[PDB]
């Protein structure tokens, strides 16, 4: 499901 | 004209079976050496192979340098060279060794605003750099099959 | 063993007197380390240089950290700004352990653009354009290979200093090759690109492609097959600012596949020279290569790492036009190239030359075609390019290579060189690069055509020259110009005197270290120092400079 190191986690929450 | 096909192989009939050896045997330049020997049907077997008289092809230091070949009027580099420099020893079993090198050029322009890019691009002229390097060593197998006649 | 070594002293025009007080230390057999301390007069105080030298199971590794507590010039430039500290932090480190694991680390960081003009150039250079931040760990076996990247840059560029990261990267390759006749290879990646900026477009991307290739030999042709299978999936976010400026609209999902064609083949004719020259034998090998690709619209996705490439000989066959893999241009093309070689009586390669061309039957496109052609051709015979190399005795030697655009309508890029080189100590070289302001206007960014220190292009003329006197000195010198500025670039002179002893070294050198904006000149940097130590250095001197000596044969 979580895929952390390879995703959008700069602006992605947003 | 005196233009003929090619009748002998790239490879000398003596070298067809061979040891290759390096103490990176999973790095690029390895590959690159296995692709180009099976590519001219040259068969290699394990450097423990109890089947002695066959010719090893030892591979050895690979340096890659990135020099600024040329530079701007503000000093900032224009032209960054890519030179990749191989050495290698061709052992026949019982009469010699024979050294032989490999050196490639190649040079791409800088572009700070797409320094990422650039990278890529420079990983991708390494890519090729090695095959160039493996084909110039196997050219350089007839000089040494000539050396030890 | 752990103790003062011999001073060095230089005298600059930037640092004015400056005084190196270096310390070793040996640590251990495998550790080293060496505190330096760097007296500037200019700048009035100590930089404290530290070296850490390491040799590991993992591999081998120097760490570097500079510290320059305070600076006066930096202060005086820089009046409003917290603080005039200045800084740069290296770390390089390889090796491969246990012959699958691959380590590599190639960090380093400055405190401002302009750390490396004003001082010592061990691992940075004037030249440099922007600095690099690297890791790297991976597995690799014969037929498997996986990497976890990390890639960070740091432009020193004032203008626009905004750089994509690709902080998480993989790269999964796998080898099945003896697949029936096929040979089979696939490739896997996934990557995070994060900007600097808080307003520009975030991505991660997943990419596959499957390989299969048919190669049939004999032994003098070689025809070679191959079908790829691209796919790439773009999640891209934080896309607001981009939209609501440009009138192209990115997607934030983007979904790309497509399948490329090649087929290379090539012959080898072989004659025996005779009249010229006894037992000599010319090689003429014809090399034909057939690419296609289908175009896809990619205005949804932002070019993230995809830059044109240079078209050499070797380039001329190459199935990509842009890096990466957000570019990917449709092709309909026919490649030919030709190469000559001459052998000499031991089988030695004494010369070649190659010449080919490109021709394209479709205008290769990729959504985003916003090159700055100087023509509109579109299709035809488009792209040229030329190698040689001649190796006319064992001492002497000269290379060359030139590239033609039709588009550009004028020759991109060219180089030549000529050496002479009796041994590491004697030796002449003169070497020529040129590229023309029509190729800088078309590959590189827009201020770089109308700058003046980018936008006439590449005309440089260089020398190089070493000679000993009495097996125990050794004159070098450099020297490049710029004939269309008709200015110098970079010069340097040196002198060593190596007995058993002990060698001293007393070096010059003046060099483009940067543009004044204001009187639109450039700024020159000249320095000379004196190094004693406790060969006779030619090489070491001949890469002292911003342009180093490389052998040319
Ligand atoms: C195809 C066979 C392979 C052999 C390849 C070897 C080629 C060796 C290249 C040596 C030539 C380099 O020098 C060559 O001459 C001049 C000198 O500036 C350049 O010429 C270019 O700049 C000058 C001014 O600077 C202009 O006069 C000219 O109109 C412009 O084209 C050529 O574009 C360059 O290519
Ligand atoms: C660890 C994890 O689950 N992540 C996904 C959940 N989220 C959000 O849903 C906002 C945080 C942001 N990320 C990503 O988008 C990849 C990473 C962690």
């Amino acid at each position: 499901a979580c895929f952390w190191p390879f995703c959008n986690w700069k602006h992605g929450c947003a | 004209c005196g233009w003929h096909l090619r009748d002998t192989t790239q490879v000398p009939s003596t070298m067809k079976v061979m040891i290759l050896d390096s103490g990176d045997p999973n790095g690029p330049l390895s590959r690159a050496v296995r692709n180009q020997l099976r590519l001219n049907g040259v068969e290699l077997l394990d450097k423990e192979t109890t089947r002695k008289d066959v010719p090893s092809l030892r591979l050895g230091k690979v340096s890659i340098a990135k020099d600024t070949a040329s530079v701007f009027r503000n000093g900032q580099t224009a032209e960054y060279q890519m030179i990749m420099t191989v050495n290698a020893t061709v052992l026949i079993p019982g009469r010699d060794i024979y050294p032989i090198s490999a050196k490639v050029f190649r040079s791409f322009f800088d572009n700070p605003q797409m320094a990422l890019a650039k990278d890529n691009e420079q990983d991708m002229i390494v890519k090729e750099m090695y095959d160039r390097a493996a084909e110039q060593l196997i050219r350089k197998l007839p000089s040494i099959r000539a050396a030890d006649i | 063993r752990s103790g003062f070594l011999i001073p060095n002293a230089k005298y600059t025009t930037t640092n004015y007197f400056e005084f190196y007080l270096p310390y070793y230390w040996n640590i251990a057999p495998n550790m080293d380390a060496t505190i330096t301390p760097h007296y500037m007069h200019r700048r009035g105080n100590i930089m404290w240089e530290n070296e850490f030298r390491y040799l590991s199971q993992a591999g081998a590794g120097l760490m570097e950290l500079d510290y320059l507590p305070s600076d006066k010039v930096y202060e005086d430039e820089h009046p409003n700004d917290d603080s005039s500290r200045r800084w740069l932090f290296y770390w390089n480190h390889s090796g491969v352990m246990d012959q699958v694991w691959r380590f590599n680390v190639d960090y380093t960081k400055v405190s401002d653009p302009s750390y490396f003009n004003d001082f010592d150039n061990k691992y940075g250079s004037s030249t440099d354009g922007y600095a690099t931040q690297k890791f790297s760990v991976g597995y690799a076996v014969q037929n498997f290979n996986a990497t976890v990247s990390t890639k960070q840059f740091q432009v020193f560029s004032e203008q626009n200093t905004s750089s994509y990261s690709a902080e998480p990267q993989l790269d999964v390759n796998y080898y099945q090759n003896d697949v029936g006749p096929f040979d089979t290879r696939i490739y896997g990646q996934a990557v995070h690109f994060v900007n600097t900026r808080d307003d520009m477009p975030e991505a991660t991307r997943v990419h596959l492609e499957p390989t299969i290739n048919l190669p049939l030999s004999n032994n003098w042709g070689s025809i070679n097959t191959e079908a790829k299978f691209l796919a790439t999936h773009y999640q891209q976010t934080n896309l607001d600012w981009y939209n609501s400026r440009n009138t192209t609209k990115l997607d934030e999902s983007v979904n790309r596949v497509m399948p490329q064609f090649k087929v290379d083949g090539k012959m080898v004719f072989e004659r025996d020279m005779e009249m010229l020259a006894p037992g000599y034998t010319q090689t003429l090998e014809p090399r034909a290569q057939y690419l296609y690709v289908p175009y896809r619209d990619q205005s949804d996705i932002y070019n993230y790492d995809s830059s044109l490439l240079q078209s050499d000989y070797s380039g001329l066959f190459r199935d990509r036009t842009y890096g990466g893999l957000d570019r990917i241009a449709s092709a309909n093309q026919v490649t030919t190239g030709v190469t000559s070689r001459i052998y000499d009586d031991a089988a030695v390669e004494r010369f070649n030359i190659s010449v080919g061309q490109i021709y394209y039957f479709t205008e290769s496109r990729t959504g985003d075609d916003n090159i700055t052609w100087e023509n509109d051709d579109k299709t035809g015979s488009l792209v040229w390019a030329g190698d040689t190399y001649w190796r006319i005795s064992e001492r002497w030697g000269l290379r060359g290579g030139i590239q033609y655009d039709t588009r550009l309508d004028n020759v991109a890029t060219s180089n030549s060189s000529i050496e002479y080189r009796r041994d590491e100590d004697r030796l002449v070289q003169l070497n020529y690069h040129y590229a023309s302001p029509e190729y800088i206007q078309a590959t590189l960014p827009k201020y770089y055509s109308t700058a003046e220190q980018y936008k006439n292009g590449i005309s440089q003329v260089g020398a190089v020259a070493s000679r000993p006197i009495a097996d125990r000195w050794s004159i070098v010198g450099a020297y490049y110009y710029d004939t269309n500025a008709n200015k110098q670039a970079d010069s340097m002179l040196g002198v060593q005197y190596s007995s058993c002893c002990y060698a001293i070294r007393v070096g010059y050198e003046r060099k483009l270290n940067g543009w004044d904006n204001d009187k639109q000149h450039a700024v020159y940097d000249n320095a000379i120092g004196f190094n004693i130590e406790l060969g006779l250095g030619t090489q070491e001197m001949l890469r002292s400079n911003i342009l180093p000596y490389q052998n040319t044969l």
